[PDB]
């Protein structure tokens, strides 16, 4: 649960280069598939269990 | 050979059904993005603002329109394999025959 | 990718290239040698 | 001390805080607490802008 976001799935490191802006990145299937931690900032890679 | 490595549409029937199957699965996949008359697309905002009975009714406008996405999906497929499997026999009866 | 993350895959054929590429090797020997 | 004739109603905006609304839903002092769009059992779990 991310700032409101609900969601399962395994959480990593990502290597995309967020804008101070960005707080999540999107999918064509409009499902998140990368968030900002409210907290640390650091940038999480979402995927499917 | 000259001819093959200077045309790049030399394998344009090959290369639609490839484009049509891509297509067709892309617009599948976009279907997910849309509400259907429900307040929001994505099913877990609808279970995490909503109790059981006023949820039910959001999620079966999501049922309805994914369904219907997903048969149409299912009948072009049927149709065109159809097609495929036209061109697969005429293929085996040249490979018989030439 | 995204795909599989919404329950669709992709299943691989039966077949391989390599092993139709075998196929077709042996018609072309086939057709060459014995008409 | 003062409320507003409903013609002229007023409205405050509320950002960048904490909003516990067990404490108004809980309450024994409201005759009406009415929820759209929203259960109110589950608005403590939710983020809004
Ligand atoms: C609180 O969050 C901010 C980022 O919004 C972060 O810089 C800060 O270190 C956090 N404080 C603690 C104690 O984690």
């Amino acid at each position: 649960n991310f700032n409101g976001l609900t969601g399962t799935g395994v959480l990593t490191e990502s290597n995309k280069k967020f804008l101070p802006f960005q707080q999540f990145g999107r999918d064509i299937a409009d499902t998140t598939d990368a968030v900002r931690d409210p907290q640390t900032l650091e940038i999480l890679d979402i995927t499917p269990c | 050979q000259d001819s093959l490595s200077s045309t790049p549409s030399a394998l344009g029937k090959l290369q639609d059904v490839v484009n049509q199957n891509a297509q067709a699965l892309n617009t599948l996949v976009k279907q997910l993005s849309s509400n259907f008359g429900a307040i929001s697309s994505v099913l877990n905002d609808i279970l995490s603002r909503l109790d059981p009975p006023e949820a039910e009714v959001q999620i079966d406008r999501l049922i309805t329109g994914r369904l219907q996405s997903l048969q149409t999906y299912v009948t072009q497929q049927l149709i065109r394999a159809a097609e495929i499997r036209a061109s697969a026999n005429l293929a085996a009866t040249k490979m018989s025959e030439c | 990718c995204a795909q599989k993350f919404n329950g669709l895959t992709v299943l691989p054929p039966l077949l391989t290239d390599e092993m139709i590429a075998q196929y077709t090797s042996a018609l072309l020997a086939g057709t060459i040698t014995s008409g | 001390t003062r409320f507003a004739s409903v013609y002229a109603w007023n409205r405050k905006r509320i950002s960048n805080c904490v909003a516990d609304y067990s404490v108004l839903y809980n309450s024994a002092s409201f005759s009406t607490f009415k929820c759209y769009g929203v259960s109110p059992t589950k608005l403590n779990d939710l983020c809004f802008t």
